[PDB]
RNA sequence: GAUGUUAGGAGGGCAAAUCCGCCGAAUUUAAGCAUAUAAUUAAGCGGAAGAAAAGAAAAUAACUAUGAUUCCUUUAGUAACGGCGAGUGAACAAGGACCAGCUCAAACGGUUAAUCCUUCGUUUGGUGCAAACCUUUCGACGGAAUUGUCGUU
RNA sequence: UAAAGCUAAAUAUAUGUAGGAGACCGAUAGCAAACAAGUACCGUGAGGGAAAGAUGAAAUAGUACUCAGGAAUGAGCAAU
RNA sequence: ACGGACCAAGGAGUCUAGCAAAUGUGCAAGUGUAUAUGAUUCUUUAAACAUUUUACGCAUAAUUAAUG
RNA sequence: GAGAACUUUGAAGACUGAAGUGGAGAAGGGUUUCUUGUCAACUGUGAUUGAACAAGAGUUAGCCGCUCCUAAGGGAUAGCUGAAAAGUGUUUAAAGGGGUCCCCGUCUCAAAAGGGAAACAGGUUGAUAUUCCUGUGCCAAUAGUAUUAUGAGUUAGAUGGUAACAUAUAUAUAAAUGAACUCCUUUACAUAGGCUUUACACUCGGGGUGCGUUUUCUUUGCACUUUACCU
RNA sequence: UUUGUUUUGUAGCAAUAGUAAUUCGUAAUUAUCCGAAGUGGUAAGGACUAUCCUUGAAAAAAGGAGGGAACGGCUUUGUGCUUUGCUACUCUUAAUACUUGUAUG
RNA sequence: UUAUCCAUUUAUAGGGAUGAAUU
């Protein structure tokens, strides 16, 4: 078999299992199972587990800007109440 | 191929826009360049 | 470069004339700019933050008004409300804690924590 | 049928949806660009990603003196949409050209 | 009982070190191994908070008796469990930290549900430059509720 | 005095943020990561996962000028 | 017989628990202030100091399956 | 060009030999395309070349696709399981459409080769073309009210033909009443075998044009002599 | 209105476009583009015939039929329906105008 | 038989004597 089970059946390969997942942008959607490998995308539910410490770092809260939580930081500190601005002059 | 999905066709314009060197004025005030034949993208 | 002191007093039609006239000005700055100049190309960041200035004036005057409009009346826009953590929100307000059972809110009267300095 | 008493959300801020300054940015020089100028009355704009045919034209007609006959649009691998509009016969793109710059 | 894009609201997801529920192994130890051990652990699934849980005795004692829970020092590697092998193993008392008690149900009040809530309001205040807040008692119009609200202990 | 319910404190904290300390480590150490590090890169994928700090006081002293060179460079009676 | 091409750096009896022996030290029918408190203790002080104006451990007695 | 066995042009000699290193596409790649530069590294020899490096540019659709349909199938709704996570999909549902209350009835995704509204030619760019240009069409929409015209029919719904069936030729065959409710058909189908018909290709002979051979021979050898969808 | 003869039309698209030529200028003119046939490689269609314990998808969408629901318009009177009086009507495409969110991709 | 269980359909007339079929 020239396709045998190396070099001539890694020519076989085109065609992804994998795109691009909405949700986490990883390419990692099982396009024909319509499931995301590292998220579950479908499933209401991150996917995440305790015995993939390293794989829960690399997705964690700190890890991206935290658009709005972030801007909340510091508000207890200073804890003004909402809607009031400093004095003017 | 020839056949793309927009976000697939958006995503690789930013690829390509990723590759382009630093602006050289910048140096007075890189490692993650990719050539497409050697690194895929991965899409 | 008009700076927002000056815009506050200005209504709101005014403001949105102004607007569009810088509007205007910036479009015109990047037709230069896509066309071979660097003359005025510089000038462009300049209007932007006029334009934003601009924006964040008629803003607050149009957050103002809708203010002014749901004045009271018990339930208003969600924006209107007191934007705040949920579980705050949630929570039961100090009043509704503090409310003692009757028979519990005697005894407090009554007999209250005293001040008994020991000798 | 819904009667709430009041709305649930209410942004009393200017619209961010994009007006003619914002959706077409700019014309295209370019060498093909101007051949065409020339030669068949088409003007060339980058335009905004979410422009679609009618909102351009709508844009091109707010913004110039311009009737356009027909608009095709293409999305360019720089995240711009590229309109080419072709001009109604009544008008010289070339003197539309000087016009605008 | 369905039905509603009815009016108003709530849940869903993220994060987890501590925390609460389940669910639940095996490597390992026993110089083998099967009960045991690992371990009521890891992983899995769910759920909270600044802490959680526990908590006001159907408790311990057998004393001259103590007196909710939690935690620390100890009791104690003890009583006990265990191919009584390997190994596992508390409790009370004692000394502290800290200390806080309570309300439903049931009993009672029918010369009358006194309760409770939604919507609409009304008019004294207080801090604020505004924004908002803070409280003040007064009715209506609705309902809920006698298949039980409120007071009394 | 079971078969209903609530409840602060002492207690815990390898998570996050912010402080402060050290008979701690000193770039093959210390976090995987002192640096555009969970980055590059590999894996279809679950995942795997680096290397890489130091000129000088000052580059607002980063190599002018001349000669030889196609140029890189080299040389200098030239230069910081 | 095996390992060793060369060089540089890294690179292996450690730390805790509890027991014992040895030796040092204190006090000695006692000893150890354990938690915790207290102080005119507060960069060091997370140490040091103190112990209320019969706690507990181990020892001081053994032996028995045991009431003892 | 500093420098040329492997850059470019020409002249030879060769090969690929229409089951092609030729034209088109799919998957996959992702700007590798294109021009102008250009040589530190890379292009396992060289290199001035390059799919390298740098600067810019480049992808135009009602008709080509996707978009719609359903297929093997998938994900869900109801429940029902299960501590949940998940596992099953009418099993005991009060599960949106069509007509003027009755009558139907899970939803959704799954084909860039199945089903399917409609496009052809020539020209044009450094790089795109059934996508731009010129020309010529085609398809589907096109709300109401009011005029206009166009034709039909009636003075409430044409005629012909024995029949098979035909007939609206108005700019354009537009119009031949039709509701509920039904019943068909198209969509819509295997493989083999030859037979036939047409187009395409190839070829032959003649006419016309040009080029080639010409010591000798050759009314000669070669090229071109074209015709699209649409009506 | 049907028969005879002739001249056109590459049936329209269409020669204005292509191709091969020929010149002339520094883009324009001209001449050409047409009379017979064979081979049966490829494709498609047709009518068939044969094989099967194999009989060879579905739906959107469209069409046809069956059926006979409903039925002119305007004006006047009474509580969408009934009565009374008059004759241009019901379709049908196309254009045009006007309000209704801006009524073509 | 009423629990339970199975089947059947649009939950379609209570028990006995090779056309059309709907308002
Ligand atoms: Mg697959
Ligand atoms: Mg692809
Ligand atoms: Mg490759
Ligand atoms: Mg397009
Ligand atoms: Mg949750
Ligand atoms: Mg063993
Ligand atoms: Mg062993
Ligand atoms: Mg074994
Ligand atoms: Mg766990
Ligand atoms: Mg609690
Ligand atoms: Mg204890
Ligand atoms: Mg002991
Ligand atoms: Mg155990
Ligand atoms: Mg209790
Ligand atoms: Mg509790
Ligand atoms: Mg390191
Ligand atoms: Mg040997
Ligand atoms: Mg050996
Ligand atoms: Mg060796
Ligand atoms: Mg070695
Ligand atoms: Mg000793
Ligand atoms: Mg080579
Ligand atoms: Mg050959
Ligand atoms: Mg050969
Ligand atoms: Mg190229
Ligand atoms: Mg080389
Ligand atoms: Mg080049
Ligand atoms: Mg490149
Ligand atoms: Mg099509
Ligand atoms: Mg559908
Ligand atoms: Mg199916
Ligand atoms: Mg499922
Ligand atoms: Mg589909
Ligand atoms: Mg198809
Ligand atoms: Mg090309
Ligand atoms: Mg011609
Ligand atoms: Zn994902």
């Amino acid at each position: 078999g020239k396709a045998g089970k190396g070099t001539g059946s890694f020519g076989k390969r085109n065609g992804k299992t994998h795109f691009l997942c909405l949700r986490c942008g990883k390419r990692s959607y099982h396009l024909q199972k319509k499931k995301c490998a590292s998220c579950g995308y479908p499933s209401a539910k991150k996917r995440r587990f305790n015995w993939s410490v390293k794989a829960k770092r690399r997705n964690t809260t700190g890890t991206g800007r935290c658009r709005y939580i972030k801007t909340l930081r510091r508000k207890l500190k200073n804890k003004f109440t909402e809607g009031s601005t400093p004095k003017p002059k | 191929g020839s056949i793309k999905r927009f976000r697939l066709k958006q995503r690789l314009g930013k690829c390509r826009r990723q590759n382009r060197p630093v602006p050289h004025w910048y140096r007075l005030k890189n490692t993650k360049r990719r050539h497409w034949r050697r690194t895929k993208l991965g899409l | 470069n008009v700076k927002a002191y000056e815009l506050r007093t200005l209504k709101k039609k005014e403001l949105l004339d102004k607007l569009d006239e810088l509007k205007k000005e910036l479009s015109g700055l990047r037709i230069s700019k896509a066309l071979g100049n660097s003359a005025k190309n510089s000038k462009i960041h300049g209007v932007r933050k006029n334009v934003a200035r601009v924006l964040t004036v008629y803003n607050q005057k149009r957050k103002m008004e809708l203010r002014q409009l749901y004045k009271n009346k018990k339930f208003k826009p969600y924006n209107l409300r007191k934007k705040l953590t949920k579980n705050k929100r949630l929570q039961l307000s100090p009043k509704q804690k503090a409310a003692m059972t009757l028979r519990q809110k005697k005894k407090v009267q009554n007999f209250p924590q005293r001040k008994y300095l020991v000798v | 049928a819904r009667n709430p008493k009041c709305p649930r959300i209410v942004k009393s801020c200017h619209s961010k949806t994009l007006d003619k300054y914002g959706l077409i940015k700019y014309p295209l020089t370019s060498e093909k660009a101007m051949k065409k100028i020339e030669e068949i009355n088409t003007l060339v704009f980058m335009c905004d990603k979410r422009a679609n045919k009618k909102n351009i034209k709508k844009s091109v007609k707010n913004l110039f003196g311009i009737e356009c006959d027909k608009v095709n649009v293409l999305n360019t691998l720089n995240g711009d949409k590229k309109a080419y509009v072709r001009l109604s016969g009544e008008h010289d793109a070339l003197e539309v050209a000087n016009k605008i710059g």
